[PDB]
């Protein structure tokens, strides 16, 4: 059994929070990153470490489609929304209605597994091009 | 006339059944010799020139094969250059070449009938010199058992199973088609 | 061939192989 | 008395198509890698500053590690620092590694080149003992005869042992009854 | 890795060449189809293998040489002075009257790892005046054998 | 005469142009400074809403050296993170094929 | 000290003969222990500065792994940047790394909960590794035997490797 | 209703023990029905014509028997039409 | 060539004798020049039992990768 925090909503914006470069070199140094989100009846903007920019860089968040980031573990994860679904006649894009509940929520999972399952997972080799 | 002198105790095996073992023994007891009209190009190939693939002539590859009887030059058809040097050998090698093989066999070194230059020389030359004609047909005879033919039929590669010994209980229609093929080969 | 046999990256061009016993001591034509 | 040689030196360059410019204490020579051993070299993460103990006859490659010459790369560098090997890269030795008949049987029945990737597939497709037949027995007899007639080699017999033959079944007794009637 | 590194010393005894390429199907001559050989060697180039070290560590483990000064009898009571002078900034001279001592002090210096040079038969033609000025000029050296 | 009388290699990388000089620094000299930065973590939470174990770790940013084609180059590539380029081509005339160079004759 | 036990119905096997099953049962009990030296750096990363180009292939770094005794900005070589930046490294965190491998071991976050360490950064020690006879026989006999360490995909190991490991153990004990 | 045609001398199999062989026979003996629904477009005689690469103004003509119009596309189709490279003279 | 239009693939008769003799040697067979009109058509009758079909369907016949 375990519970992980979930921050939901839709990315309303993404802006730098600039500070002058203190160390070797000058120019840009983002202090942190704050990004808004809005699920059904719940609107909230998350302040987070600037490093999440890489997640924004890595996950190709675009703007306001899917958000999956936590307070400590961090990093965004992406899975658009149905509001834009009619913009294309036919595509291979994904869409989803507006998220429900508040921005911050928790989920509870219970799973009873035998030790033999762990043993066979350890034993059976699964992978790809590795010989 | 090869024989099969094996005691019947080791008929049991963990790779061939009793029927398969008995069939293998019976088919090994009956042999076939095969005569193949292979060819040759013998003679001291003093030089191996490989010219570029010119458009007008796709290969101007000079190579001077000559036996003791005559002096002659030849030409490579853009296929035999690596046949000489599949293993790294030099020119002057007696080549027991086969047209339908692509694997040129070098017999070592060979001799000319020239004294070369005027000053002291002609050192380091004591090998076999080509004796036969530049070209002559060889009806080479090879003796094989039904084991080799059957393992060739079962798998695309057959030497691995002939050496290691993991043929794998070949099926009956193979033996039937080999029966027909051998019968017509004897008739032909 | 002989797998991973002795070779020192000496020529080994698939369309270039010139050798002799040196009665003329020359090589293939080129420019 | 068979022959082994080893190339061991600091790599200077690699040219994909393969060059491995091993630099020993006094020699720096560039072999050609066949594509299979080239792949083995690639998997060995060998780069400028590395020494490999790649055998010449077997062909397999065993990297010795980062060169001790580049010891000034990190005060806490993870890789071991090994200097440039003595002699020429193509070091040649005379070895007395002998062979039992089963040894040279498994030498060609199940080749064990080892460290190269194709040698890994060779030892993985048929890692076990295969039922060597009498044909390979005669081939092996010819090979050992020519090797012992080469002059340096020789033959020495041996003694085998069996305990409590009472438990042995009639099949093995009958088979060995016709097996001792040999040469 | 620590469980796979050290013990990899065993070497299988006998190997016969040209028996693996003849089995994989990639070569310059085989009965199998030739439409795969190029792509097969490319796969071999970039097909991942998790047994890289255990494949490539089956060869000799390259042992190491001890015995430079472990049992050196009369040489035990020499580091007790040279090291202390090295820490206290006092240089020293080692004088020899034997070739078999001059050819042995070098491995002691190699083991103990102090910067050193010698006024003996162990230099080159163009390292005579330069070495003379090297001793004449102050430096970090502590061992000079004469 | 000095040049006549007188007569190992190292490894060193380099970095320039587009660079993220990265540092995950708990910028806390000594205790209270984070509190001030705790304010710049604060005035962007309640306002934008639509109508000693402090914080949860931080990080920072930098550029080496003085490389800014248009704004932070990191921000320059993040402006390509909005809606791609192919759909931009579809909504446009492929403006990447219209160059400002090659002065008209 | 290792000690192995079996029962009256585990003698039989299919991947192994009863001969080889009992052989492995006998082999597993005996063990060997080889000693070795170990080095380690330990402290608390309280400063960090990495020079890294975006979408580049050249970088350097300076991690100031320190204790409460002195200020020490350590360095990274060629591949050490990834090794020390694989996971989260902050400017308060108590961190211990090894030299010959660069492995990361999370001693614990400073807070947000372990105090900054005292003492000297670089400590040396000794570690002794144990291994049974059959394990030594199976690890070095072939290549895929590492899978056999868990999957057990081997049977009737060649006796040449067994004799070689036996004489290796004998001469190791002798020296 | 598939019928299990198994004789007495078919259960003493090598790789299938008799108990789970009977279990497999019963598993075959069961009957079940399954339904599913999908969607497609029929008759797309396309004849793409756009005005190189990049897919600027990425809309494709579609001409079936009933409706003959032009479909607008997006990032996944303007580069998905260049996928499955065809002469666009086919259904 | 010998291209059965049923599949669009190629079955190789070999090289030709007209553009041949470009060199004094050729490991590749020169191969007799094909006899008859190019648009060849024929019919084949074969008596084959069903178990051969079963064993042919059981194993793969083509493929290019490992």
């Amino acid at each position: 059994k375990e519970t992980k925090e979930v921050y939901e909503g839709e990315v309303t914006e993404l802006t730098p929070e600039d500070a002058e470069n203190p160390l070797g070199g000058y120019g840009k140094t983002i202090s942190h990153v704050i990004v808004g989100l809005k699920s059904a009846k719940g609107t909230k903007t998350l302040r987070l470490d600037p490093t999440i920019y890489e997640s924004i860089q890595r996950e190709k968040v675009s703007i306001g489609d899917v958000i999956y980031i936590e307070a400590n573990t961090g990093a965004v994860k992406r899975v658009r929304s149905d509001a834009y679904a009619t913009e294309f006649d036919l595509e291979t894009e994904e869409y989803v209605p507006l998220p429900k509940g508040e921005v911050h929520k928790k989920k509870e999972i219970v799973q009873d597994v035998t030790l033999h399952d762990l043993d066979v997972a350890n034993a059976r080799p699964q992978g790809g091009q590795d010989v | 006339v090869p024989f099969t002198a094996i005691a019947g105790s080791e008929i049991f095996s963990l790779e061939l059944s009793k029927t398969e073992a008995l069939t293998q023994a019976f088919r090994k007891s009956i042999g076939i010799k095969i005569k193949e009209e292979t060819e040759l190009i013998e003679g001291e190939v003093v030089e191996i020139q490989i010219d570029r693939s010119i458009t007008g002539g796709h290969k101007q590859g000079k190579l001077t094969i000559k036996t003791t009887d005559m002096e002659t030059i030849y030409e490579l058809g853009n296929k035999m250059i690596d046949g000489l040097t599949k293993e790294k050998v030099l020119a002057g090698d007696v080549i027991s070449i086969d047209k339908a093989s692509g694997k040129i066999t070098k017999l070592g070194r060979s001799f000319a009938r020239s004294r070369d230059y005027d000053a002291m020389g002609a050192d380091t030359r004591f090998v076999q010199c080509p004796e036969g004609e530049l070209q002559k047909r060889k009806t080479v005879v090879h003796t094989v058992s039904l084991h080799e033919i059957d393992v060739i039929n079962s798998r695309t590669q057959g030497f691995l199973a002939l050496f290691t010994g993991d043929t794998g209980e070949i099926r009956s229609e193979v033996r039937d088609q080999i029966n027909t093929k051998v019968a017509e080969w004897k008739e032909e | 061939k002989a797998l991973v046999e002795e070779i020192d990256k000496k020529t080994y061009n698939p369309d270039i192989y010139f050798t002799s016993l040196d009665p003329q001591a020359r090589r293939y034509t080129s420019k | 008395k068979e022959t082994k040689e080893v190339y061991e030196g600091e790599v200077t360059e690699l040219t994909p198509e393969v060059i491995v410019g091993l630099k020993s204490a006094k020699g720096t020579k560039t072999l050609r890698l066949d594509p299979t051993i080239y792949e083995s070299i690639q998997r060995e993460k060998v780069s400028i500053g590395d020494v490999i103990y790649i055998e010449a006859n077997t062909g397999a490659v065993k990297r010795v590690g980062r060169s001790d010459a580049y010891a000034t790369e990190f005060d806490l560098e993870t890789e071991e620092y090994v200097p440039l090997p003595k002699g020429e890269v193509h070091k040649k030795k005379e070895i007395v590694q002998d062979v039992t008949l089963h040894d040279l049987d498994v030498a060609n029945a199940r080749p064990q080149g080892g460290q190269d990737v194709i040698s890994m597939m060779g030892q993985l497709l048929k890692p076990k003992k295969t039922e060597i037949t009498e044909k390979l027995r005669q081939e092996v007899n010819k090979v050992v005869a020519k090797y012992i007639d080469q002059g340096v080699a020789e033959l020495i017999p041996g003694v085998l042992f069996i305990d409590e033959v009472n438990m042995l079944d009639i099949e093995i007794f009958t088979y060995l009854n016709k097996a001792l009637e040999s040469n | 890795r620590k469980i796979i590194d050290t013990f990899a010393v065993l070497t299988p005894s006998a190997v016969s060449l040209d028996m693996r390429k003849l089995a994989l199907g990639l070569n310059d001559d085989s009965s199998v189809g030739e439409n795969t050989r190029l792509k097969v060697m490319q796969n071999c180039f970039e097909v991942s293998n998790p047994l890289h070290q255990l494949q490539t560590k089956l060869t000799i483990a390259f042992p190491d040489k001890s015995l430079l000064q472990y049992d050196c009898g009369k040489l035990q009571k020499l580091a007790i002075l040279l090291q202390q002078l090295k820490d206290n900034g006092h240089r020293a001279l080692i004088f020899t009257q034997m070739t078999k001592v001059l050819d042995v002090l070098e491995q002691f210096l190699n083991y103990h790892g102090y910067l050193y040079m010698r006024l003996d038969g162990a230099t080159k033609i163009e390292d005579r005046q330069i070495l003379t000025e090297r001793f004449n000029t102050d430096s970090r050296i502590t061992v000079f054998i004469l | 005469k000095k040049e006549n009388r007188l007569a190992k290699q190292k490894f060193q990388p380099n970095e320039t142009i587009l660079q993220f000089l990265s540092t995950a620094w708990l910028m806390t000299p000594a205790m209270e400074l984070e509190d001030r930065k705790y304010w710049q973590e604060q005035l962007n939470k309640r306002d934008k809403k639509k109508k000693e174990g402090p914080e949860q770790l931080t990080s920072r940013n930098f550029v080496t050296l003085y490389d800014f084609p248009n704004a932070p180059p990191n921000l320059k590539d993040f402006n390509t993170n909005l809606f791609g380029d192919r759909w931009s081509y579809t909504n446009g005339l492929s403006a990447t094929q219209r160059p400002q160079d090659m002065k008209t004759v």
